[PDB]
């Protein structure tokens, strides 16, 4: 009862997917080869982990999970990967050719040629469900897989699944290690698109993984490895609440009704600590307090923006490990003394707490330290409309000399589309505007 | 109760409809920037056909 | 992900046969086609240019008009480990006839070059698209390869086609009627290819004698185009993008697909990325400061610290930022290959789709005006069934060129 079923699209969502489920197999002692000694019923069961994993007759735990390119490469190295027995054949969905860095690509040309088998897969997954909750679905802005082929699954899973729930976790660009210099087209263009089929989107700024893990865990230059260790923490944190169980354990939907107050705004803001790495967190323990207010540092934030010039509408706290409600309310009333926590005049100013107490793992032979308590912040800020304000101003720069166009053109777009996606994005960028100023 | 099912229905509705009209749209304008180009190779090729008549004259 | 080779003409024929010296090295094969080398890194993208006796055979197509290029390539060194089917060659010749090779001698031989083509491409488990390397100025690989690329562009209209084509240089004049066989062949690929990297030979005679210090053959001249070529491709063929999702990056705009090479040393990071941007180190001639930078492309080779690239490469950029437009974002990418070339630690090849080469079509079009004024030489080509109009239309597409990277060259984001 309660299944989620995960989608993983382009090379970075297949790439993030598999460092996560690497990480939930550790969490809920799941071998490589898909067994689970302490689950004692076999066949099935309705415990908190098996909202993820399914179970065969054979014992093993199969994820509910679905990974998607429209080239091989990258599923072809999960399929000869450690976790190879873990998933069937039939839900490594690959292609021959990919979308060239081109949404048109990813949307038409070549997904429409693998939509109708990509749907069909994740039928089967969904007939296995009790109670189908809704759909995780990974992806990059900037690919032509994770955003065109992304905007056609949404629009083709909000048809066939009604107003099920379904969220992102959305790669934002970083021109640093970006081979595309037309992801920001690509970027509008889809944010565009599943803006209406998406419930809630988190934003992940490849920047602001790739600062925290040079400042925190002191590598030179970060690899996809690096970061996708990092962001398979912060989901793990946003998932925890559905895979354990607990007296403190505050379901995600429930944090859900408090994150988006309209549909449009429905981008939260997350901020994970702590990361830190071995050689400091030997006799060093953070507290509550400590990493409770590590929360407010924007350096430790998944998307680059500045929420002390913005307003807020919610606050949640994730805590994780070993943490009382003493202590995370005492580290709240320092917090509400010393920063400076703006709402908007219209939602109470409450910080809404939660706490999952099995201890958060660490993939071995990683640059993380395993710590005994963790804390991901999730707070909708007028702040993130930033990232849409840096992305929109790149796009309008390329646009106006028609830049790159001719490929989208080439594959059946219209400039109409891109007019139009564009003009969503201020629309947006102006919604996030109304809801910070103060009531007449 | 009633409207609750109706808005879901016309949101699928909607959904279905404009995606239809966007994968036929874009599948006519690439059908048609594909016929432009190996329409001007024919006219090379006429062209060509054309220069060497011209040439055994 | 297969890549399928041409070769035409006598330049095409003599750089092509050098490309594959390069990086046939680079991936253990010997001149009979066995791999012997030490590194698994070598056969991993080796699928890309060579076919599968426990043996690797180019996937090359070589032709010509004349047999007396092509024969000095099956004697010479690797001339054996290519395939003797894909031979393909006539006897009448061009004579450096830009007609002869688009419409008479060449269209007759222009089929029987399909169907090699055909052949390679129906064995491709997932063909990326064509290379061609060809001169501009004679008659076989300008005429009959712009011919071919129209051809192959019918049968194959989503296949991306690449051409290394190589400029006319009076420093290097093998005839008089260069300009005319640069301007019409211009005309062509502005039309049918994706991308197009100029190897100027003024450019490489210049490198010869300046730098080099070669009071210079074609065989010196050869051997930097094979360097050129070989970190071109290093992408392509050593783990760590195909070829239209780097088309998609490196063309803003259809018609202007023509590209400066670069390469650098002719040693640290910061020496390495200077000269790598410095005007004596590009093979088209062209000052890149008398332009502006639309898209950019840089790779490096050699165990060199990642981070010092990431470093100099930006700090380039900043310190130059007047020579890139504002209007892209981000439109330098680089990357970095552990395998270094042969004979040297470390090197750096770069590709830029500058304004700047509009010099080398102003260039081009003033040697063809200056003969176009007076009908020089203009019966061994309408003689061939040609008219004036023909040669008219492509002076007029090539100074169209040249005002499009000036338009863009002015182009403010403000
Ligand atoms: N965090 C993270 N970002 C990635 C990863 N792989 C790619 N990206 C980012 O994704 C963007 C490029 O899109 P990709 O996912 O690589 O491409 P794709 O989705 O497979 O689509 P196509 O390759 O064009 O068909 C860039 O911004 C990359 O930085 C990854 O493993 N982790
Ligand atoms: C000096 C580097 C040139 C190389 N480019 C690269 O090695 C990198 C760094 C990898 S990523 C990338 C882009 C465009 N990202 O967005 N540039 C390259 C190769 C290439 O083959 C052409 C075929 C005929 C032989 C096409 C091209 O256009 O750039
Ligand atoms: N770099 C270089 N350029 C060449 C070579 N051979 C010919 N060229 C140039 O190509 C032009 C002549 O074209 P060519 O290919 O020889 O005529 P074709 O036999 O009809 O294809 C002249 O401008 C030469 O400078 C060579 O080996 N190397
Ligand atoms: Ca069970
Ligand atoms: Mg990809
Ligand atoms: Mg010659």
């Amino acid at each position: 009862m309660r299944e989620c079923i995960s989608i993983h699209v382009g090379q970075a969502g297949v790439q993030i997917g598999n460092a996560c489920w690497e990480l939930y197999c550790l969490e809920h002692g799941i071998q490589p080869d898909g067994q689970m000694p302490s689950d004692k019923t076999i066949g099935g069961g309705d415990d908190s982990f098996n909202t993820f994993f399914s179970e065969t007759g054979a014992g093993k735990h199969v994820p509910r999970a679905v990974f998607v390119d429209l080239e091989p490469t990258v599923i072809d190295e999960v399929r000869t990967g450690t976790y190879r027995q873990l998933f069937h054949p039939e839900q490594l969905i690959t292609g021959k050719e990919d979308a060239a860095n081109n949404y048109a690509r990813g949307h038409y040309t070549i997904g429409k040629e693998i939509i109708d088998l990509v749907l069909d897969r994740i039928r089967k997954l969904a007939d296995q469900c009790t109670g189908l909750q809704g759909f995780l679905v990974f992806h990059s802005f900037g690919g032509g897989t994770g955003s065109g082929f992304t905007s056609l699954l949404m629009e083709r899973l909000s048809v066939d699944y009604g107003k099920k729930s379904k969220l992102e976790f959305s790669i934002y660009p970083a021109p640093q290690v970006s081979t595309a210099v037309v992801e920001p087209y690509n970027s509008i263009l889809t944010t565009h698109t599943t803006l209406e089929h998406s419930d809630c989107a988190f934003m992940v700024d490849n920047e602001a993984i790739y600062d925290i893990c040079r400042r925190n865990l002191d590598i030179e230059r970060p690899t996809y490895t690096n970061l996708n260790r990092l962001i398979s923490q912060i989901v793990s944190s946003i998932t925890a609440s559905l895979r354990f169980d607990g007296a403190l354990n505050v379901d995600l939907t429930e944090f859900q009704t408090n994150l988006v107050p309209y549909p449009r705004i429905h981008f939260p803001l997350a901020t994970y600590a702590p990361v830190i790495s071995a050689e400091k967190a030997y006799h060093e323990q953070l507290s509550v307090a400590e990493i409770t207010n590590a929360c407010f540092e924007p350096a430790n934030q998944m998307v680059k923006c500045d929420p002390r010039h913005g307003k807020y509408m919610a606050c949640c706290l994730l805590y994780r490990g070993d943490v009382v409600p003493k202590d995370v309310n005492a580290a709240i009333a320092t917090i509400k003394t010393k920063r400076s926590i703006q709402f908007v005049d219209w939602c109470p100013t409450g910080f809404k707490v939660g706490i999952n107490y099995q201890p958060p793992t660490v993939v071995p032979g990683g640059d993380l330290a395993k710590v005994q308590r963790a804390v991901c912040m999730l707070s909708n800020t007028t702040a993130i409309a930033e990232a849409w304000a840096r992305l929109d101003h790149k796009f309008d720069l390329m646009y106006a000399k028609r830049a790159f166009v001719h490929w989208y053109v080439g594959e059946g777009m219209e400039e109409g589309e891109f007019s139009e996606a564009r003009e969503d994005m201020a629309a947006l960028e102006k919604d996030y505007e109304e809801v910070g100023v103060d009531s007449v | 109760i009633q409207k609750a099912i109706e808005e879901n229905n016309n949101f699928i509705k909607m959904a279905k409809e404009k995606l239809a009209q966007k994968m036929e749209s874009n599948k006519e304008n690439r059908e048609a920037h594909l016929a432009a180009m190996l329409e001007r190779l024919q006219e090379k090729d006429k062209h060509a056909e054309e220069v060497r008549k011209n040439k055994e004259l | 992900r297969e890549i399928v080779h041409i070769q035409a003409g006598q330049c095409g024929n003599q750089i092509g046969a050098k490309f594959w010296e390069v990086i046939s090295d680079e991936h253990g094969i010997d001149p009979t086609g066995s791999y012997h080398g030490d590194s698994d890194l070598q056969l991993e993208r080796i699928n890309v240019y060579y076919n599968e006796g426990n043996k690797y055979v180019p996937r090359a197509i070589l032709v010509d008009l004349e047999p007396g290029t092509m024969d000095s390539v099956r004697s010479g060194p690797f001339g054996q480990i290519f395939r003797p089917d894909n031979f393909v060659f006539g006897q009448s010749g061009a004579g450096n006839n830009w007609a002869k090779g688009h419409y008479t001698e060449g269209a007759e031989l222009v089929d029987s070059v399909l169907d090699v083509v055909r052949k390679e491409s129906e064995s491709c488990d997932c063909l990326q698209g064509f290379q061609l390397t060809h001169s501009l100025g004679g008659g076989t690989g300008s005429g009959m390869g712009t011919l071919l690329i129209s051809k192959i562009r019918e049968e194959y209209p989503d296949r991306i086609m690449n051409t290394f084509s190589v400029m006319p240089s009076p420093k290097v004049s093998d005839t008089v009627v260069e300009p005319y066989n640069a301007t019409l062949s211009v005309h062509q690929l502005v039309e049918n290819t994706d991308e197009t990297y100029c190897i100027d030979n003024e450019a490489l005679y210049d490198i010869c004698f300046r730098t080099l210090k070669l009071t210079p053959t074609y065989g010196d001249l050869n051997h930097l185009v094979s360097a050129t070529m070989s970190g071109v491709t290093t992408c392509l063929r050593f783990p760590g993008a195909d070829l239209r999702k780097l088309a998609v990056n490196m063309v803003p705009f259809p018609r202007l697909h023509f590209f400066m090479p670069g390469f650098a040393p002719l040693l640290t990071v910061p020496e390495l990325t200077q000269q790598m941007f410095d005007s004596k180190n590009m093979m088209a001639a062209c000052d890149p400061r008398h332009g502006r930078y639309l898209t950019v492309a840089a790779i490096f080779r050699g165990r060199m610290s990642m981070k010092e690239v990431d470093e100099q490469m930006l700090n380039v950029q900043n310190k130059n930022s007047s020579y890139f437009v504002e209007w892209i974002p981000n439109n330098v990418k680089t990357a970095v290959c552990d395998i270094p070339p042969r004979g040297l630690k470390m090197s750096a090849t770069f590709i830029g789709n500058s304004t700047a080469i509009q010099e080398l079509f102003k260039r081009i079009s003033e040697q063809f005006t200056a003969m176009f004024r007076r009908k020089a030489f203009l019966h061994w080509y309408t003689g061939e069934g040609m008219d004036e109009m023909e040669f008219t239309e492509a002076e007029s597409n090539m100074n169209d060129l040249v005002s499009e990277y000036q338009q863009y060259q002015d182009a403010t984001a403000d």
